[PDB]
């Protein structure tokens, strides 16, 4: 239950954070700056990859998260997570 | 080796507790023997001595008497062949 | 206020 | 401590304790009847007791 | 040579001592605690003394070393060196500043070079230079 | 300041309850069984040096009662304690073994540290040049002395019984001793 | 600022500043003074290369003095107080003094002193906290009470409004540089609003102001030179001399002296003032004497902890004596008591430094120099 | 004055709501603010009637280690005659504390002394092995009684010899043997007990115990 | 001549109180925590 | 929001089975044995091997969706010993540490009202 971010250019683990429950679903947005982690507890965490902090912590789902999908465009204010 | 057939005063935790943390009793007698031998030697010495015989006699301790000079170093006490 |  | 304690061989603690001086008690005297007791401490004090 | 002569409730015991021989066969297997304690005794020593008396910045010896270099006359500094106790002499020589431009060390060498010229106190000046290299 | 054998130090001050001496503060040496044997005080530096019957001495600061240091000379009572005029040297002496110790508590160094023979000296031998003299005792220990200073450089305790004779070689670096224990 | 010019180049690894070919060069004296100031601020090391603190300061768009305050101010939730103080100093003084009012009518004079007293409760010796009192008190004055608050307390309304706006802009710059969410930070009025500082917080703030203005500290002339300037209890506070840290020692030391301003909180105090004072600037306008724009008072050990980071503080060799053993762990590590010297070195007899109280210190030998790590 | 008469403070303190908006950087990426920054359990152990009086007399020494070190919440239920333990989520920290406490109470229920049971709390690798005499050999009547006396020995000597030799503790509750200790140790204790049940005389068993006891110190 | 000493009356009064407390009747609380009600950190 | 399985632990003298299933028991989710987790036959019954098996099972439970389990521990029973051994106790502790809610613990050893002959013979067994 440790999310780890690895920077290919540096070849180093840049960030490591503790997640609440085991996660089997990951989604990265098209702009390559957000990561959503969907746990077996139904909780969702959205992480900023470059700066390495949690941005959103949604807890609304009942069952385990089975699918995640980011929607957004560069230079837009219409960012959504499904 | 002698095996104790009496109930252990130490509880099963204690027998493990002490494991976490040549014999003092053997050395305890050694001190007692030296005390007894020293006292006996004095008593016999006085009886068979022509002249007077005086009676023989935590915190860090000071050594009043030293086997070597203080300015001398233990390294300087070793021959080249020993090294 | 507290400061006053 | 200026006190007088009373003792018997069979008891491990004093039977009685009497404060009869503000300093050490130098002397104690008891009469034949055993009714009175006189003490003198090292503070220019003399006290007669009904024991 | 003159120095005088000197549990947790949850016991973290594992391995063969506690009867777990299976773990050993499968390859699963405090000085830093002492040094950390050695630190605490270091700070505990500092707190024990809290002397607040007003002391000068420069010691008596180092002031004359500075003055001797200015006036090029270490006679005053040499005199106080001869008067110092052996413990006092050793402490001062060790305490000479060792950072560039190395003014004090050069000053001390000039002081000792003057002493040898006088042909007096020859054995001590040679000894001082021996302690300098040490 | 008054000190007792039991190990209590009283601080007396002239103060009002009209004015009288009174014990304002009481300090205690919590020695397990050792009794105070000798005490000295240096008013200028407020140093209190106490030697106990157990053979250990303590250095204290008054009136705060701060234990500067605690050391042991041995198992015999500390008989006499003295302080220097400047207060920087402390002299202690134990009569039983004839020990004498001058202690520099400022630097924790030893100006003088000597122990004499417990028994009568049975034999003596000068170094060939006369710089040193070796003595032996009925105890069985040899001590090497320096003539100029008069202080013991080393003590040898290998011999079990009384050492009967000591002699140097003509070279002088080597010394021989004979003892009743049966060894040379 | 010329120190903004120097600091920017040093972050560019441009080593030769004094001889740099500017299209429009500043004065060499100004550049030299700028380099020394950035060394006192811990932005430049003893070899005049930029440090980690300097790299952060270069990112800020402010003057380096205030950039240094805001960096060391994110401790014990003291940052909102520092932002208010920096904003007040940036905009100006909102206090209309008795001389300006021409009241130096008697009833009005009483209300003026009552109006000042209510803002002086934070600290007896500090004027900078009196600025913090009005600026923070203003957050608790509703919109309809503004003008009444201004007239009742004899403040300048427009100047106070500009301070409040600057607090929000200023806090964004600090948060954006320090916070991990550099760009995303949004400031809210409740962040600016805060309660009275605790006594521990007050003491910490005095150190944070000292961080920016360490070179602007004076010592009371009596402490350094007893009997050169006569002092006695009858003397008024405005006549007590002070000596700046780096003042050049004149043949008559009277010239070097600086004096407290009459408007300062110190003037009405009555008892003897602090021995060390931290001042914002010196003003010769007004021919009576040179006067200080005082910020606060700094104690001995707190001052040394600040100058520790710069080059304005030097350390003696280990003290030895009764109960002063120099604990030594490694050949390059030791713990000892040292008497720090602040300002000019003893060998330097041009500038006027002084000796601070001795303090235990952990030192580690680097490059043959026993550099200090922390105070015990 | 006594009749014997002649004739600044330096300070010690030293300086050492999620927002509903997004910011776009020069790349067009979105920058958001940070988000706003042990479970309840139960176990029940029923106490047999012959252990009620020991439990009450040892209760003063039983609840402290469970409450203070294990941070559990303890209760004995008079109606059901059972000991109830609960994990308090606000206080309990160790996920293994409750099962550890349940094992500690169970050992006391089986007849082990309190101080021997505490080792279950103190250590982590102690277990209890249990078996019946009939599991080894079908003994009946006097043959069963003699086997029990053969395990115990005179004055309990044979039992203490096994306990001391193998670093274990043994509870011989009629035909029911419970052995408390480490896994390798309780298997050593079990072979000695099984030999006694099968009929090996106590003297011969005591000899083998010395051989293994010597080895245990060596390693 | 003057006499100065320790406070023996205060010392004596302490002993008298100590003797009175030791020989007096004692009320001992015999409650068993956790016996019939929940006991532990929470309540 | 709490899905329950049944963790069926079978602690034999020579092995330990950790077997998680649904409430009915007809449906297996994860079965791991101590013999799948050690390199030597001698260590298959060890408490070490039972702890590795239980942690291996607990991880698979969390993936499938099981967040709690009821425990039904058993020994061999029948003509043999009736009490689950140290290996079974080790697995139960490992499950408790694992983070799964433990619902209800029962001993379900097969206990004969009457038995056939045990394997030892008249003189006994288990030297
Ligand atoms: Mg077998």
């Amino acid at each position: 239950q440790l999310l780890k971010i690895f920077h290919l250019k540096t070849g180093k683990v840049v960030r490591s954070m503790k997640i609440s429950s085991p996660s089997y679903i990951l989604d990265a947005d098209s702009t390559s700056t957000l990561l959503a982690v969907g746990g077996t507890d139904g909780s969702i965490i959205v992480v900023d990859i470059e700066n390495g902090y949690i941005t959103h912590s949604f807890k609304g789902h009942g069952g385990t998260i089975s699918s995640l999908k980011f929607y957004g465009q560069l230079n837009s204010k219409i960012w959504l997570l499904a | 080796f002698e095996l104790s057939d009496v109930k252990s005063s130490k509880s099963l935790a204690e027998i493990y507790e002490d494991d976490y943390t040549l014999s003092e009793e053997l050395q305890k007698a050694h001190s007692e023997i030296s005390e007894l031998y020293a006292n006996l030697v004095y008593k016999l010495d006085v009886l068979s001595s022509v002249h007077f015989v005086p009676k023989p006699a935590e915190t860090p301790t000071i050594s009043m008497e030293d086997a070597q000079p203080l300015y001398m170093s233990n390294a300087s006490s070793l021959a080249p062949q020993e090294i | 206020n507290p400061w006053l | 401590n200026g006190t007088v304690s009373l003792w018997s061989p069979s008891m491990p603690e004093p039977l009685v304790k009497l404060l009869s001086a503000r300093g050490p008690v130098n002397s104690i005297a008891i009469d034949r009847s055993g009714y009175y007791m006189a003490t003198t401490g090292a503070d220019r004090s003399m006290k007669i007791w009904d024991i | 040579r003159s120095k005088p002569k000197e549990l947790p409730f949850f016991l973290q015991l594992s391995g063969e001592k506690v009867g777990d021989e299976a773990s050993v066969r499968e390859g699963i297997a405090h000085r830093r605690d002492q040094e950390a304690q050695k630190k605490l005794d270091a700070e505990e020593q500092m707190n024990k003394f809290k002397v607040t008396g007003r002391l000068g910045f420069e010691s008596h010896f180092t002031k004359q070393l500075r003055e001797g270099s200015q006036s090029k006359d270490y006679s005053s500094l040499l005199a106080t060196l001869i008067n110092f106790s052996p413990a006092a002499v050793d402490l001062e020589i060790r305490s000479l500043n060792s950072f560039e431009p190395f003014d004090e060390i050069v000053w001390f060498i000039d002081a000792l070079t003057q002493g040898l010229k006088s042909n007096k106190n020859f054995e001590l000046y040679e000894t001082f230079m021996s302690l300098l290299f040490k | 300041y008054t000190v007792s054998k039991d190990g209590a130090v009283f601080v007396w001050e002239f103060t009002k309850r009209k004015y009288s001496w009174r014990i304002t503060k009481k300090h205690f040496f919590y020695a397990n069984q050792a009794k105070v044997k000798c005490v000295t005080f240096h008013p200028a530096t407020r140093l209190l040096a106490v030697g106990f019957t157990s053979g250990e001495f303590r250095l204290y600061d008054l009136p705060d009662f701060t234990l500067i240091q605690q050391l042991s000379m041995g198992q015999n009572p500390v008989n006499t304690v003295s302080v220097n005029q400047t207060g920087e040297w402390l002299a202690f002496g134990s009569s039983k073994l004839g020990q004498l110790l001058v202690y520099e508590w400022q630097s924790e160094s030893y100006i003088l540290k000597q122990q004499g023979h417990f028994d009568s000296t049975n034999s003596l031998a000068y170094s060939p040049d006369g710089s040193r003299v070796v003595t032996a005792s009925e105890d069985g220990k040899i001590k090497v002395w320096d003539i100029t200073s008069g202080f013991c450089l080393a003590t040898f305790e290998e011999h079990t019984s009384s050492v009967t004779a000591v002699q140097f070689a003509k070279r002088g670096q080597v010394m021989f001793s004979s003892s009743l224990d049966g060894t040379v | 600022p010329v120190e903004s010019i120097v600091l920017q180049m040093k972050s560019m690894a441009i080593h030769n500043i004094i001889n740099f070919p500017f299209p429009t060069p500043p004065d060499r004296v100004a550049l030299s003074k700028a380099i020394q100031l950035l060394q006192y601020l811990g932005a430049l090391d003893n070899k005049e290369m930029i440090t980690e603190d300097g790299k952060k300061m270069s990112l800020f768009p402010l003057s380096p003095r205030f950039s240094k305050m805001l960096l060391v101010s994110d401790e014990k939730a003291c940052l909102p107080y520092i932002v208010a103080i920096v904003s007040a100093l940036s905009v100006g003084d909102p206090f209309i003094n008795e001389f300006e009012l021409g009241i130096n009518k008697k009833e009005l004079r009483s209300k003026f002193y009552k109006s000042r007293s209510q803002f002086s409760k934070l600290d007896k010796f500090s004027d900078v906290f009196r600025l913090l009192s009005v600026v923070s008190a203003m957050d608790y004055v509703p919109k309809e009470q503004k003008e009444i608050f201004m007239k009742k307390n004899f403040l300048r309304g427009k100047l106070m409004e500009e301070i409040v706006k600057l607090r929000k802009q200023l806090m964004y710059i600090i948060k954006s540089n320090t916070s991990k969410e550099n760009i995303a930070v949004v400031i809210r009025n409740e962040d600016l609003k805060s309660d009275i500082p605790s006594v521990i917080q007050i003491k910490l703030l005095k150190q944070m102001i000292c961080a920016g203005f360490v070179d602007h500290v004076a010592v009371r002339a009596d402490v350094l030179f007893p009997d050169d300037a006569k002092i006695t209890n009858r003397t008024s506070i405005i006549n007590i001399p002070y000596i700046p840290v780096l003042a050049t020692r004149t043949p008559n030391i009277e010239d070097c002296f600086v004096y407290i301003h009459p408007t300062s909180i110190l003037n009405n105090l009555g008892e003897m003032p602090p021995k060390y004072m931290l001042y914002y600037s010196l003003h010769l306008g007004g021919n009576n004497k040179t006067r200080m724009n005082t910020l606060c008072d700094i104690a001995s050990t707190p001052l040394a902890n600040i100058a520790r980071k710069g080059l304005l503080l030097t350390y003696s060799k280990p003290l030895t004596g009764q109960g002063l053993k120099t604990v030594n762990l490694s050949p390059t590590e030791r713990y000892c008591y040292v008497v720090p010297r602040f300002g000019s070195t003893v060998d330097n007899d041009l500038k006027i430094g002084w000796d601070l109280n001795p303090i235990a210190v952990h030192q580690k030998k680097q490059k043959g120099q026993w550099t200090v790590i922390k105070f015990i | 004055v006594a009749p014997t008469a002649l004739k600044d403070d330096d300070d010690d303190v030293l300086l050492d709501h999620e927002s509903k908006t997004v910011v776009v950087d020069d790349q067009g990426k979105p920058r958001f603010t940070s988000a706003s920054k042990i479970k309840f359990e139960s176990r029940k152990i029923m106490v047999p009637p012959h252990r009620m009086t020991p439990l009450r007399n040892s209760w003063t020494k039983i609840y402290p280690p469970l409450v203070e070190h294990l941070k559990l919440q303890v209760r004995m239920n008079l109606k059901t005659k059972s000991v109830e333990l609960r994990t308090n989520p606000k206080f309990t920290t160790d996920p293994g504390a409750l099962q550890k406490g349940a094992d500690f109470i169970k050992a006391f229920t089986l007849g082990f002394d309190l101080d021997d049971s505490i080792a279950l709390l103190r250590l982590d690798d102690l277990y209890i092995e249990t078996f019946e005499v009939k599991d080894v050999k079908t003994l009946t009547g006097d043959h069963l009684s003699r086997a029990i006396g053969r395990i115990a020995g005179k004055d309990g000597k044979t039992k203490f010899a096994i306990e001391n030799a193998t670093r274990t503790r043994i509870v011989l509750a009629d035909s029911k043997i419970h052995i408390l200790g480490g896994f390798t140790h309780i298997r050593m204790a079990r072979e000695s007990v099984v030999s006694l049940i099968l009929g090996s005389p106590p003297g011969k068993v005591y000899g083998n115990l010395r051989t293994v006891a010597s080895r245990l110190k060596e390693r | 001549e003057a006499f100065a000493g320790d406070d023996v009356v205060a010392e004596f009064q302490e002993e008298k109180k100590r003797v009175i407390d030791d020989e007096d009747d004692k009320e001992v609380d015999t409650t068993l925590p956790g016996w019939g009600e929940w006991a532990g950190a929470g309540s | 929001s709490q899905v329950f399985g049944v963790a069926r632990i079978y602690a034999s003298f020579n092995d330990t089975f950790v077997h998680v299933t649904d409430l009915s028991g007809k449906e297996t989710i994860a079965r791991v044995t101590g013999g799948m987790k050690v390199k030597a036959d001698r260590d298959e019954s060890s408490p070490y091997a039972a702890m590795l098996a239980a942690q291996d099972v607990a991880a698979k439970c969390k993936e499938v969706g099981i967040t709690a389990v009821h425990v039904k521990i058993r020994a061999t029973g029948g003509t043999r010993t009736k009490t689950p051994g140290p290996g079974g106790q080790a697995a139960l502790r490992a499950l408790a540490r694992s983070g799964l809610r433990i619902g209800r613990i029962e001993d379900v050893t097969p206990v004969p009202s009457d038995s056939t002959r045990k394997k030892g013979g008249r003189r006994g067994r288990r030297l």
